[PDB]
């Protein structure tokens, strides 16, 4: 999908993954991340490689979705108060 | 620890991370890897990035925008290495809920 | 004096309290964070007035407590500029005096500039006297209906100090803290003061 | 009176990475470390303040406290300091990039050896939306590629030879592209080596061999002048104000909290920071006091090996060499992890218990527990686990207050006070009962369906025994080997072990759909017997026969 | 802005079987915290199982938020999926 | 305490955000902060940048930074015809805001040898808004003004200010980069060829470049030739200025007036001291037709080559003794010599005796080819200039004998400490401690020599060379990071004393004699505005080393 | 928490009293260490639709008109403090036919 066979060594993961801890727990070596902080490369925390890194949920599975509890307002008291000095205001000015 | 003539601790590795990846079971692999294993209550600097102890930033010396974040503590111990190692994690943070 | 504002905020339902009316079950929450509590740069909160807009509650994947973002207004004490406002006088310091305005904001100071023409201190009594006329000194007592005009509201902004000086001026202290929020009263035209001179 | 304080529950959206400026490494650090003397002896060998393992940097012992946070060796977060160094040494893990930058400026007035037509399409390369990782490191490639054709200057008349490697030193050659022409700079280069060589004629056996020398004294002042608006044409974006290129130079070195290097006998890198000290101070006092050039060299050709084995190592481990290997960090810390709530037994067989259930011995539900929360419903349950306490399986080893914060331990004290008082919000510890979801995987872990939930169930021997239908996707038998059974601790991933893990929902594998979990050997064997043609049977077996399955 | 109006739910109306693990993984979480249950549970004492009778008779007072991948998202009730 | 996070910041970065955020407000500091962080920027780039204001307040300072002249813009276009302006920085615009100061303080020095009058207080006020505002013409400063008996004097010292320099039009060459201006006028005589021309290609480039390069020097002298001068007596005043020209100042004449300044600096300790005042003169009156102290056609690239910096050798030693302002003779110094020089009345032949002095010092102060013919060298003097200057700072910082070896490795130019020992008088571990503190900054590098096969420092002898560039960049910037830290402070000062200064503005506008206030603050003013004035006269000191390194 | 604007509008301080009168009745267990304290403090502390229209007739102006019926003058030279130009911007006869409407 990248437009030529890549394969799955270091070099094919390079042009998929544009990321520094999910190649670095892949290497064998340390300095893919020194030019991770010579370049200054900026990566997100999509991966799932990551997201357990940090700790945090991956979004496959169930953290595909997000789960929401329904209010049952229906717009009936949220209409606003008085506040009738506005009413004696208006004839003020 | 390690070993089985301590208290014990069976590794989980590498290999039934991918199994439970592919179930999709995701807060299963969030406790069974980090609140279950090592999870340690840090706090986050907001415009640095970087980890401030006691609610408190030092790389800016104030209290103000420190966010108090779980993770994992070998997540904690891979940055303080890196930052020994003169390369600077720094944690950019954003909101979980739409406005 | 009394004014609303709309104020946007991210509540949490805790949900043993989803048994509730959840527009009761959203205001109590909103009472415990800001009743008798400043907010920050727009005076002091007193309760939530009403309610705007809701969301709908959205959720975490750590705990199972709805988080709702809510539209309000608050009834908020910020008292615009120069206003007559009335109190109770708490002591007279050697500097000004402080009056309290029982127990809802007691942070008010009066400098020598915001003080009658000639007012001096009096540290035998502790008492603030005003020679007005020929007959001259007036008095200053304390707590009793004060009459008074503010000047100017002033926004402290308190910073808390490292936790290495945090805890030294806590270890000395078993054996004052700036005020976030306070006014700048004056009595500088005549029927300010005393209630007592006018009544 | 009091502040309204809000927060709002937030989430790591990136990791951005730079090096640190010497104004970030001072910014965090807590003392500045200038001895090499890690104890006072007279002191019964107490860690000496402003060396390394200063109590500001953090603690190594539960007895005693940090001077920072003030808290012991498991509440202290380890707090940094730093290290100023006298002379400074290149950076090994920016040692290949250093050599990138200086192929790339002038070596003289440090101005970028590139035309300006060239440069603002290379930034036109660059700044457009269709950037990658490799596609911008391919783009730089053939940036420095092109930067070591041009011969000389734009800015000033030198000329430009090569600059590449030596262990620790960077070798610029002004000469190996004049050929025969370029008088004037090799006119001073030639006229100068007549002050030497008419003087003694010993070096001229090493004038083919001497190169204009970049040390990190003139190569970081090097570095100050590359005016950042080309950086980013190097590769570094210097918006921020740690972009600049002299922050890969080792000027200030941080001193890692003692988190980071505890001390059991000291550890390898806090004997190796004292030992980079003591360098840097003979450096320093020898800088004073007049020491020769044949041994300042000495010296801090040593403080630049010391500051490269300090990284790397490559026999002690480095920092490298703590994150290097399927035993540091990235798999043995990171990805694979030993966890709690987890026991290991021997396996057996059981053909009663059915196939998404997991006998338990009643020794391991002892000690294995389950956070309980109490509510209204299981209020009345709870409190006859109390009772029981720890030692008789229906039980409970903990009890963990609404408030209290550290968990009462029903081992002790009276279990029929702290029952009545059992609370609406407070944890208990109860032993593991019937139908409690567990994991189990026997570790190969070949498939997906090397790993399946069951429900627990409470039996009286040693040794786990799940039902013979359910050790084909573990593919095991009952010769000696071992399984791992997992018990989760959250309502969350109590639920998605069971549904998605589960044994029934798991009957087929995913990669063809096919029946994974069906009979074994034996069970095959004795329904041939009886679907055999010749079988007959009478009411007494028949119906004898109906109740062994029912 | 972003929002799809339940007459244009372009998506499945089945739940999901990784939609019906955090449905009843959240719902047994709220339970355990205490909140009210909506089923006759007739004398049992585990939120998982609590959780399991509630959606049989479709008496769990959630939403799901199904995320499409431009930005936009459809709300589903819970009541109204297929198990 | 110690400003340690500004010891990281570039130093010309640190400089140009300091001299417009004091000036300009923090907005425009914000703007050509990303313009010298990343060179040239669009508007559109601007505002991904940036991140805190819109697309119309970076339009509100562009238009405004353009009238001050800190930004040199162009405005071309794509193949596609999309024509984006992409906006850059210049410094001359910011050296304005650097000398202005000192600007005013010459032009006043200078109007002192026409008229006897308080002009001194009047052109100061003349270019003190000519500066402020960038760009304007006559007849609005003209509008301002209602009498005519001080009109037609401001108009009258305009025309002549103007006809001996500091003061010409704008124009787009004013706002255009000069290598993007050599460029496109390089493509002039490129494209101009026949179709397939037999010429070879280097001589095809041959014929681009030496056709630009006199036409590139025609371009820079147009706003140099006085043709703004050019309103000749309507009724009266037989030259006036232009008035629909809007008339700027430059700065190439400036500091030309102000490298002469440095060089009657350098002869009051090397040749006598009435004899300097006679060299004063002398440079004084050739200065105008002087060549700049810096030739734009070394910026415009051309130096890939090396006979190309050859070729800027030639006309560089040309003009110092082959322009017609610039040979004179003994003769003609006595014209403009004032009174109250006695050098033992003033005749032309003792003139000659005290211009044949300034020969025959090792300094070329004066060298001639004819022997009443006197000219000062400029190829020849300021690369020999800013080599004196180094020596000195040095000398007054680093003691007096690091100033001994900084000789000794220059003659010597590949000296070893065996050598240093012999022509230095000074016991080795002096020798040794004012060496290693004179290697910490580029004065000297080490050259090393492999004895074994590596490089190795365990057996190896080093050698000492003295660069001058290397040398002299590192002081151009030690001292342009210094002048700019003391901006910091400056500003620093005045905006934690905002409240003082904010009442010192309002309660008091005439009221000073008791501030309406108290004497425990006047005090406290007075050593706030004292150190205000303490800190721009050390600018000022500092801005005189700086600017030799310039040239 | 984000305040959208600081003052939405003003409020005379019979809204506010009416408003927690009814609060008090609502609330009467429910006990807030804060707020049940705070809004007993409030009312004791703070101790009309026929007077919100002659005091808009007399064209004052509505910033220093709420402190009129929030506050009730009882003298003149209070009235006098209210009003800024109370003798310049307007004339004297009008001052003392405030004061019945402040008894009324
Ligand atoms: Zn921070
Ligand atoms: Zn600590
Ligand atoms: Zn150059």
């Amino acid at each position: 999908y990248k437009g030529e066979v890549l394969g799955i060594t270091r070099f094919g993961l390079s042009k998929m993954r544009d990321s520094v801890l999910q190649l670095a727990s892949f290497e064998k070596t340390t300095d893919h991340l020194f030019d991770a902080a010579f370049y200054m490369k900026k990566d997100a925390v999509e991966g799932v490689s990551e997201c357990i890194i940090l700790g945090q949920t991956m979004s496959i599975g169930t953290g595909s979705f997000k789960v929401v509890k329904g209010t049952n307002i229906s717009e009936k008291d949220l209409v606003p108060k008085r506040c009738l000095f506005e009413s004696l205001s208006n004839e003020a000015a | 620890t390690e070993g089985r003539s301590r208290d014990g601790g069976l590794r989980l590795g590498e290999m039934e991370r991918d199994c439970v990846i592919a179930y999709g079971a995701s807060q299963l692999l969030l406790e069974r890897l980090m609140i279950s294993s090592d999870a340690f209550e840090v706090d986050v600097c907001d415009k640095c990035g970087l980890m401030g102890y006691s609610g408190w930033c030092t790389t800016c010396k104030s209290a103000e925008n420190i966010i108090k974040m779980t993770i994992p503590y070998a997540a904690k111990l891979l940055f303080q290495e890196l930052l020994s190692m003169n390369i600077a994690p720094r944690l950019r943070l954003e909101d979980i809920f739409q406005q | 004096m009394f004014i609303l504002s709309k104020i946007a905020d991210l509540v949490r339902i805790p949900p043993d309290q989803f048994h509730r009316d959840t527009i009761s079950a959203i205001t109590h929450q909103l009472n415990n964070k800001f009743a008798n509590k400043i907010i920050p740069n727009v005076g002091l909160c007193i309760t939530i007035y009403d309610l705007l807009t809701v969301e709908e509650g959205q959720l975490k994947p750590g705990d199972g407590s709805s988080y709702i973002n809510v539209t309000f207004r608050a009834v908020v004490f910020k008292p615009f500029l120069g206003e007559i406002v009335t109190g109770w006088i708490s002591k007279c310091t050697a500097e000004g005096i402080k009056v309290s305005l029982l127990g809802i904001f007691d942070d008010i100071f009066i400098p020598q500039n915001m003080l009658f023409e000639g007012c001096y201190y009096t540290p035998e009594e502790s008492a603030w006297i005003w020679p007005m006329d020929e007959e001259t000194k007036l008095y200053f007592d304390v707590n009793e209906k004060i009459r008074f005009r503010i000047e100017r509201e002033v926004f402290v902004d308190v910073k808390p100090k490292s936790p290495k000086e945090r805890e030294l001026e806590e270890r000395a202290q078993l054996e004052e803290k700036p005020p976030a929020y306070a006014l700048l009263g004056s009595c500088q035209t005549d029927g300010m003061g005393l209630v007592s001179w006018w009544e | 009176k009091e502040v309204v304080v809000s927060e709002t529950p937030k989430r790591i959206k990136g990791l951005e990475f730079s090096a640190l400026s010497a104004a970030d490494i001072v910014a965090q650090s807590e003392v500045e470390v200038s001895t090499r003397d890690l104890f006072d002896l007279e002191k019964d060998r107490a860690p000496k303040a402003n060396g390394a393992l200063d109590p500001k940097m953090g603690v190594s012992s539960s007895s005693l406290e940090c001077a920072t946070c003030h808290g012991n060796l498991a509440s202290c977060h380890g707090h940094f300091g730093h290290l100023k160094l006298a002379l400074p040494v290149f950076h090994i893990g920016y040692f290949k990039a250093t050599i990138q930058i200086l192929q790339g400026i002038c070596k003289n007035c440090s101005a970028i050896l590139l035309s300006e037509t060239d440069k603002r399409q290379f930034l036109h390369e660059l700044r457009r939306p269709g950037v990658d990782n490799l596609r911008r490191m391919g783009i730089l490639k053939k940036i420095l590629d092109q930067c070591k054709k041009q011969r000389r200057c734009l800015h000033c008349g030198a000329l430009n030879g090569v600059v590449k490697k030596a262990a620790l030193k960077i070798i610029h050659d002004t000469f190996r592209w004049v050929g025969k022409k370029s008088a004037p700079e090799k006119d001073i280069w030639v006229g100068e080596w007549k002050e030497v060589l008419a003087h003694n004629p010993e070096l001229e056996r090493y004038v083919k061999r001497c190169m204009d020398d970049l040390n990190p004294l003139k190569t970081l002042n090097l570095f100050k002048q590359i005016k950042s608006a080309d950086c980013e044409l190097l590769g570094i974006d210097a918006t921020v104000p740690s972009g600049r290129p002299e922050t890969y130079i080792w000027r200030y070195l941080p001193a890692p909290p003692v988190c980071i290097r505890p001390s059991v006998n000291e550890d390898d890198l806090t004997v190796k920071l004292t030992e980079i000290v003591w360098t840097s101070s003979l450096i320093k006092a020898g800088l004073d006091k007049g020491i020769s050039i044949n041994n300042m060299m000495e010296h801090w050709d040593y403080l630049q090996l010391t500051v490269a084995m300090y990284i790397n190592s490559d026999p002690i481990r480095g920092f490298c060499q703590r994150l290097k290997g399927k035993q540091g960090r990235f798999r043995g810390n990171l990805s694979g992890k030993r966890v709690d709530f987890s026991g290991r037994t021997v396996i057996s067989p059981d053909p009663n218990l059915s196939i998404d259930e997991v006998a338990v011995p009643d020794r391991v539900a002892k000690v294995l527990t389950y956070p309980e929360k109490v509510t209204r419903y299981n209020r009345h349950k709870l409190q006859e686990l109390i009772v029981n306490g720890p030692n008789v399986h229906p039980g409970a080893n903990y009890l963990l207050k609404r408030n209290e914060d550290a968990r009462r331990n029903l081992r002790y004290g009276d279990r029929m006070k702290l029952a009545k008082n059992l609370q609406i919000g407070d944890v208990v510890e109860r032993h593991l009962e019937d139908g409690d979801v567990v994991l189990f995987n026997r570790q190969p872990s070949l498939h997906r369906l090397s790993i399946l939930s069951h429900y627990a169930k409470i039996r009286p021997w040693r040794t786990f025994r799940l039902n013979e239908c359910v050790c084909t996707p573990y593919n095991a038998d009952f010769d000696g080997d071992e399984m791992n059974l997992h018990v989760p601790q959250t309502e969350e991933a109590r639920a998605e072990a069971i549904n998605l893990m589960g044994v029934k929902n798991n009957l087929l594998t995913p990669k063809s759909g096919e029946p994974i979990i069906a009979a074994t050997q034996d069970f095959i064997t004795g329904s041939y017997l009886i679907s055999h043609k010749d079988s007959f049977y009478d009411r007494a077996t028949l119906t004898q026969l109906l109740s062994m399955m029912s | 802005e972003k929002a799809i109006p339940k007459d244009q739910r372009a998506t499945t109306p089945y739940m999901t079987k990784y939609e019906r693990a955090r449905i009843l993984g959240t719902r047994a979480l709220q339970i355990s915290m205490n909140a009210p249950v909506f089923v006759d549970l007739e004398g049992e004492t585990d939120p998982l199982r609590i959780a399991m009778k509630e959606l049989a008779e479709k008496k769990i007072p959630l939403v799901i938020r199904r995320y499409l991948p431009d930005g936009s998202f459809e709300d589903w009730s819970v009541e109204e999926l297929i198990v | 305490i110690s400003s340690l996070e500004q010891r990281t910041l570039n130093p010309d970065l640190f400089l140009y955000k300091e001299l417009v955020k004091a000036h300009l407000g923090e907005r425009a500091a914000s703007v050509i902060g990303m313009l010298v962080a990343l060179g040239r920027l669009s508007v559109r780039e601007l505002v991904e940048k940036i991140d805190g204001m819109d697309v119309d307040s970076v339009k509100t300072t562009l238009v405004s930074l353009t009238q001050l002249r800190c930004v040199k813009y162009l405005q071309e276009t794509a193949i596609s015809g999309k024509k984006t302006t992409y906006y850059y920085y210049n410094e001359e615009g910011i050296h304005i805001l650097l000398y202005s100061g000192l600007i005013i303080d010459e032009i006043i020095t200078q109007m002192r040898v026409n008229d006897e009058e308080e002009h001194k207080q009047l052109v100061a006020e003349i270019v003190q808004n000519v500066i402020s505002l960038g760009s304007l013409t006559v007849e609005d400063y003209l509008s301002s003004v209602t009498s005519d008996s001080m009109k037609y004097t401001i108009s009258s010292l305009f025309v002549q200010l103007c006809e001996m320099g500091y003061l010409i039009q704008i124009s787009k060459l004013h706002y255009t980069p000069i290598e993007d201006l050599w460029q496109f006028l390089y493509e002039k005589h490129y494209k101009n060829i026949p179709r397939n021309s037999p010429l070879s290609d280097l001589k095809k480039r041959s014929q681009a470049k030496m056709n630009a390069k006199t036409d590139f020097a025609k371009i820079i002298n147009k706003p140099n030739e006085l043709s703004q001068i050019l309103t000749v007596d309507p009724k009266t005043s037989l030259r006036i200025v232009k008035p629909t020209v809007s008339l700027t100042i430059n700065l190439d004449r400036f500091m030309k007036g102000r490298r002469s300044k440095q060089l009657i600096n350098l002869a009051k300790t090397r040749v006598g001291s009435v004899t300097a005042q006679v060299y004063k003169i002398a440079l004084r009156l050739t200065e105008q037709k002087s060549p700049k102290i810096r030739d734009p056609l070394t910026q415009t690239g051309l130096l890939q080559d090396l006979e190309e910096a050859k070729s800027f050798q030639d006309e560089a030693e040309l003009v110092e003794e082959k322009t017609p302002g610039l040979t004179f003779n003994a003769i003609d110094l006595a014209r403009h010599l004032p009174a109250e020089l006695d050098l033992r009345p003033h005749s032309a032949s003792l003139i000659n005796s005290h211009l044949k002095i300034l020969a025959s010092s090792n300094f070329p102060f004066l060298n001639e080819t004819k022997p009443g013919v006197y000219y000062v060298p400029y190829s020849k003097l300021m690369p020999v200039l800013k080599s004196s200057v180094y020596e000195y700072v040095i000398a007054s910082t680093l003691g007096p004998s690091a100033m001994r070896l900084s000789r000794c490795i220059r003659d010597n130019k590949l000296v070893s400490e065996k050598i240093i020992n012999s022509t230095a008088l000074m016991k080795e571990k002096d020798i040794r401690s004012t060496l290693a503190s004179l290697i910490r900054y580029n004065s000297v590098e080490i050259q090393e020599v492999p004895r074994t096969a590596d490089r190795s420092a365990s057996r190896a002898v080093f050698l000492f060379r003295c660069k001058e560039t290397h040398s002299y960049n590192f002081m151009r910037q030690n001292l342009e990071w210094n002048m700019a830290n003391l901006l910091f402070k400056k500003e620093k000062l005045k905006q934690e004393n905002s409240t003082l200064l904010k009442k010192a503005n309002r309660d008091d506008v005439k009221g000073r004699e008791n501030e309406l206030l108290l004497p425990s603050e006047l005090n406290q003013l007075k050593m706030v505005n004292e150190r205000e004035l303490n800190v721009f006269a050390r600018l000022s000191r500092l801005l005189s080393l700086w600017e030799v390194f310039q040239m | 928490m984000k305040v959208l604007e600081e003052r939405n509008a003003f409020l005379s301080d019979y809204e506010v009293l009416k408003f927690l009168t009814d609060l008090e009745k609502k609330h009467l267990p429910y006990n807030h260490p804060e707020l049940q304290g705070i809004t007993r403090n409030v009312v004791n502390y703070l101790s009309f639709a026929e007077l919100m229209t002659k005091l808009n007739s007399f064209k004052l102006f509505k910033a220093e008109k709420l402190q009129i019926v929030n506050q009730l003058p009882a003298n003149m030279v209070h009235l006098y403090s209210i009003v800024e130009e109370c003798d310049a911007r307007f004339d004297e006869k009008t001052i003392e036919e405030m004061l019945e409407i402040i008894s009324g």
